[PDB]
């Protein structure tokens, strides 16, 4: 992992700011600045509050590594996701309105573009139906 | 055509009136074969039941067969269970394989006959039927798995004691016979079997300690046992209770939606980032900046799905007002500022 | 004048002192007349008691008529029961439709006499009477509907677990016959009549199983099905313990008062709008508009009075914070607003 | 249902303020300032939520057809409204005082005008009697 | 000198060790006394111990009445119990009375004498008084006051279906002989006696229902009749723990001082309001003014001072919350009206 | 090297697949000894039994002397236990103390040896051995500890109860002879032991009430005594439930980590302050003034710990609504300031 | 009773501040100013909040009626008086020191003046020993 | 006691910046300053409230005697701070790696000085392993 670990190091270095190796909020949001999307401070604070292990509102190096760690695909991760899934899935079976889903994606919670969702929905619908797959899907990802 | 998908929510998973009813009819039906059979098991009943359950049996177990195919027929209705692996799946369920055990048997029996042994076994299985997608199980499971720790202590120490009582009542009476000239503690397996009476509280009353030190012992080691072996159906209905009150206060289903819907677009958003060339890259060291930020966007997300998925607690207000006065503490700052740069 | 009124608070619905007092008298009276049906129940004093009963039940039946006729004649007071048909509305209700049969029956047996059979059951039925209004019997079903989902469950679970209980002692003890010379199952009614008394807990120790398989059986299927069969018990007087404990935190009555008014007012505002040349249309496209609004009104209206209703919750109190929250940042802006207006 | 759904429609699009066909706070506030009521922003807010099928702040137009779906006269509505009643019904009957009741639709909650309060004294005492029937009232409703 | 109050501390309400030592002394010479004289009721053991319990029984009484005596004398300590009245009135308390009784019946069973009746019953007594204070008694009153509302519904109902049952079983099992050839319910009384042993759950099985009827009547009225019956148990229990842990979150002591003392205050206040030409007339039409004002403060007092004796509650944070809000707003209008005044 | 660490991980403190699985193993091993003791106590399967104990007890007792060096020696991973007098120390708990007993006794009787009589009670005292760390024990005692003042006070009406009910019964039952010609309450003794029974709800039926009187005061004096009897394991269970409900709104760990490291901090300054030529003496009044300010801090830090450790609570939520408000004011009333200051 | 509720209606329009009948909080503000003690916002809402009877932050003639009606020196007031005595009582007794009573007066809560306290000590203490009965106090009052 | 009641007096005359005799906030806050530490508000409040008897925002003399009396290394004491100890201590035994201490010293909670965290290190590692005993610390303290 000697690689992946430097990779990493060098991730720090390039969002850290300075010299110190101990990222706080306003670093993340002039990176976020960078970037342009914009964040408020709530939403910055909500984010490092999830990655910091010591819980003292800095992420230390330590903290970041682990938050790296935990991999998606995990089988305790899916299943969030697919009690998601069903939240938004009328008819209590595995299939969604293809229409409808885009319409959510469009609308509610963190925005999606409209050619972000266009790609999604080519992922998804393999099939010329709308009913969509979501069990598949999730396992796909 | 959504024929199917009716005839899956008739069949299982059912809220309807009809379905219901129907339901109702069957549970009815069985009682009345278990009564039949028990009437059958007693001598006075025996010459005139046989031909009653051979008449009845045949078509209640065809009838059964019937409802198990129109169930795996239906389960096209769920994507989870899709063509001929997705049945077998479908199948691979316990109530279902029980079913099927219950079919294939009564079948059996029916090829070797009417006298029958088994066929009281499968009707006494058959009224396992009723509580279908475990909804009666399920629910009982959980609760005992949020309570194991204590439940399982207290099974233990009531063993314990029970065995200890058990070996003293032993030693107490091994000599002393009975008023009818029997001994009543001769074996140890005999004393063991009083105390788990005694503890029970059933109190059979075939065994009582003779001696008066064993009366003593008795009295002594009686109450604590009792009331540790109660425990369990104490704590369980505890547990329940507080299961309800929560229940009570729950969170509405629309707060669930828009954070079920912000952990789906970030999932998705995590899963572009691997794809270098995708219409998710719009708006090298950047692009890694970028997969960092989506992958904590992702983290919180699921946070707050969790969160909404949970019951209203102390602890969500608390964070609601974390939430709250650090906002308005940002607008009075920046409302400083301003007064600053006027001046 | 308001004396039927108070007739009528004397009688359902009382507490007053001397009304308690009264009932309590009624109660009294009603005990020991069923005392002495038991008394007269068994033989050694029949014919002493006959003629006391013969004296005395008439004259209970004629003052219970009496009652519910000064019962009857007070529902006037209830505006839910006026005329003929309110009063045939209120004696529908279960507790006065169970007096009547008391009563007429009562009086049909005295006119069929002094021996009577259905005197002691009418007898048994009278102590029903004292529990007015089903203050009693209310709490407890709201309860049991409360708790539902986990007791059904338990009931069945544990049902099941007799019923093969029961099946596996058969299944053991068929062949062994007892010491005293009888076959302790010799029926399948018996096995489950035995595994019934075992559950329950009661142990009369008629039957107990004789073979050792069979007591080794009974060990193991005797523990959980007796924690299953006491849950009931336990989970119901959780609840009840819980429902105190809400009641004990309940809000002040005052506050439910305002809510109620604007409801009301809502509802008021609501009707007026369909009639087009009304009052209410003071203050196309604007009056479409306006309907709207009321009808949001009245929903928000609804929701606050049903708040009022419940009990303190942290649900609440987020809200309360969320509504403080919004109106000072809303201020805050206005402020912030003020301050660039003047630069 | 086509008509009434048009109508509704209709109604939607005079209220939406725009064509995203979104219905912000801001324009149920700009509706009421046009009507001359005045309300507060919580008010708006409350106002919405209860509205809100999805809730998000936004009422979509599937959320408005939902409110207009649940009908008045419905018993369970009735029971509340019952309950409102008793709560301001001395001497637990189902009779309150005219009088009484006029101070109180002068005074508590939502304040309603003189005329409006005789307008329904005048609905509900069809007799001379001010010990008024509020059981019955309920039914007519 | 303070030791009439240190006598009174190791006497009633002791914290002490010592004083903990000498009360489980005593505790433990009562059951001993109680033992010997249970070993003297039966045959056995009569001519020995009766001479040792004269020797050492007219000791304890001695002993126990210059207890007694002490702690009348102690009684100075506290000022509710002062002079020749206080004394008497003190004596007046349940656990004195008691502790009279004994003494003053035992020196009369002395005087009497060396066989003994009512001094059994006396020894029976004395295990009271171990329990100073009312300490054990009070809390559990006070739990069956708070959850009387519930557990009085539980003993009727439960009652009620005891009796009916009793009825059902006297119908089923009137005409029907034992196998060892006696009536099991020959009067009502017997079948209402069985009732209660089932119910109960203790299942001593002198008497078991012996026709079908009766015992599928059994089975029906048994299960629901058990449950009503343990009730009382587990809703007392829940009771108790939902108390302990109201007392594991509760306020310190420090904070209900000043409320405590502000009270006082106001009460002082009101008494001076009265009184025209007083001191507290410092700082017609403004007078009353003043009374009204000092009333309302009263008022606020005390309920703080409920607030303070309360444990901590959602309705506490609100109000916390409240009183927060209103002085920030408050605080924002006097900026706001700053600004304004300064342009 | 971390191998001992790694043994004692294995032995005591498990979380281990493989270690979970051997001490299932042992556990498995331990039954079938005691069910082996069992069979040998019944005078059957004795000749048979015995050989096979002498081969496998010398085996198992050897295998449990191995296990104990091995956890002695494993010791040293704790910096509690270390050298000699920290494994002495080590040995000293309860668990391992128990387990020495066990060995050295079964040694003892292998030296006096096939037959022996405290070999089953080695036998049964070697179950206790799985219960490692008293994770069993230890939450059992601690649920007592909290609930113990209701527990005690149940435990003692209920006594006194059941002591009077006796007593009673006595006097109702001294003179009546049963049905089979044996006196059924001779004694006082007897008495007793029938009441004791009577509260349990075993009723074995060995004594019954002959007299009518008797009977009544049985029916008076059992349901309440009953329901007393059953309270410990209601409450108790209550109690554990809620224990429960309070784990699963635990604080997360990471949260205790900053106050826990400042307490430290606070510590180590205060063990400084005593020390006069420190470097924590950096940043005589003055000096005074220092120490002091350094105790408060002590004494807010140790506060701000035990908040962490304990569970989230409305108190909790108050406190800091108070932190947020406090600052917020603050922040207003230097923004008045700056107002002022400017103009 | 009649005076003495024409004696409360006097006493109420001269608290006023109005013809509408209706006090608010900053009309009792106002009087509290004209004697000049000069209240807290916060405390003058807690004040009006015991007294109100609907609940609605104004108090109702009926409400001050209601509030006139409940006398001290009901037994239930005594406790609650008691209680707080007893929570500044040390030795577990019927007995306080008089200078320490004095002291907390002083000190503790709502400020009692000097004038006062040793009026009050005046009135406690007959004897001439410091250790004071409350109960007895209590009685009295 | 009677010289250590006089040096405590001295103490708390020093420090209270007035002749009233009874500790302010302020009071406390401007001492902090003259040290040099510059606090927060916040931080002084709940400085105070541990040691107010009375719980009145003031700290008495009586109050601070107490605070005084209530002395360290007691057992119950040491208990608090062996779990706080435990806390930072992996592999669940009484050893803590003494880089790692240093680190959190200077990182977490109220951080401590290079030196001093170098003087702690001295006191408590005697021998030259890093693995440091805790429990003999705490023992030692
Ligand atoms: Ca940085
Ligand atoms: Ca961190
Ligand atoms: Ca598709
Ligand atoms: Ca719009
Ligand atoms: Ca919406
Ligand atoms: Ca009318
Ligand atoms: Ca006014
Ligand atoms: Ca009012
Ligand atoms: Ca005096
Ligand atoms: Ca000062
Ligand atoms: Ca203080
Ligand atoms: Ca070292």
């Amino acid at each position: 992992t000697e690689e992946q670990i430097a990779e990493f190091k060098e991730a720090f270095s390039l969002f850290d700011k300075d010299g110190d190796g101990t990222i706080t909020t306003k670093e993340l949001g002039t990176v976020m600045r960078s970037l342009g999307q914009n964040p408020t401070e709530a939403e910055l604070q909500d984010m490092i509050n999830e990655v910091d292990a010591d819980g003292n509102g800095t992420i230390d190096f330590p903290e970041f590594l682990t938050m790296m760690a935990r991999k998606m695909k995990d089988t305790d991760s899916e299943e969030e996701i697919r009690e998601a899934f069903r939240v938004f899935d009328k008819d209590g079976n595995g299939y969604i309105s293809a229409a409808e889903l885009r319409h959510v994606m469009t609308n509610l919670g963190e925005k999606l573009t409209d050619e972000e969702v266009d790609e999604m929905i080519r992922e998804a619908d393999i099939d010329g139906d709308g009913q969509v797959n979501y069990e598949e899907f999730v396992q796909m990802m | 055509t959504n024929i199917q998908g009716r005839v899956y929510n008739f069949l299982e998973r059912p809220t309807g009136w009809k379905c219901f009813v129907y339901h109702f009819t069957v549970f009815l039906i069985v009682l009345i074969c278990l009564i039949f059979s028990v009437l059958s098991t007693i001598q006075q009943y025996n010459n005139l039941a046989t031909e009653t359950l051979f008449w009845m049996e045949i078509v209640l177990v065809v009838f059964f067969g019937a409802e198990y195919v129109v169930r795996l027929w239906s389960a096209g209705c769920r994507s989870k269970y899709v063509g001929v692996w997705g049945r077998l799946r479908f199948a691979r369920k316990p109530i279902s394989v029980i079913d099927l055990i219950v079919v294939v048997a009564s079948v059996i029996v029916l090829c070797v006959g009417s006298a029958i042994r088994g066929i009281r076994f499968l009707q006494i299985l058959r009224m396992l039927h009723v509580d279908r997608q475990g909804g009666t199980w399920r629910l009982l499971g959980s609760v005992v798995f949020i309570h194991r720790q204590e439940l399982i202590t207290t099974l233990y120490i009531g063993f314990l004691g029970l065995i200890f009582s058990s070996y003293f009542v032993y030693l107490a009476e091994k000599d002393a016979i009975d008023s009818s000239g029997e001994y009543q503690f001769g074996s140890y397996a005999d004393a063991l079997w009083w105390g788990v009476v005694t503890v029970t509280t059933i109190g059979y009353g075939d065994k009582v300690p003779q001696t008066w030190i064993g009366k003593t012992i008795a009295s002594c080691f009686s109450v604590f046992a009792i009331s540790f072996f109660a425990l369990p159906a104490g704590i369980l209905g505890s547990g329940f209770a507080l299961k309800v009150q929560q229940k009570q206060r729950q969170k509405h289903f629309n707060r669930q939606i828009p954070a079920a819907a912000s952990l789906i677009q970030t999932a998705w958003r995590c899963y572009a980032a691997e794809n270098p060339d995708s219409a998710t890259w719009k708006i090298e060291h950047h692009r890694a900046a970028i997969k960092v930020i989506r992958r904590m966007q992702y983290f919180v997300a699921k946070k707050k799905f969790q969160q909404a998925r949970k019951p209203y607690d102390v602890r969500d207000v608390i964070e609601q007002y974390s939430q709250g006065h650090l906002n308005l503490m940002v607008r009075i700052k920046e409302l400083q500022r301003r007064l600053d740069q006027s001046l």
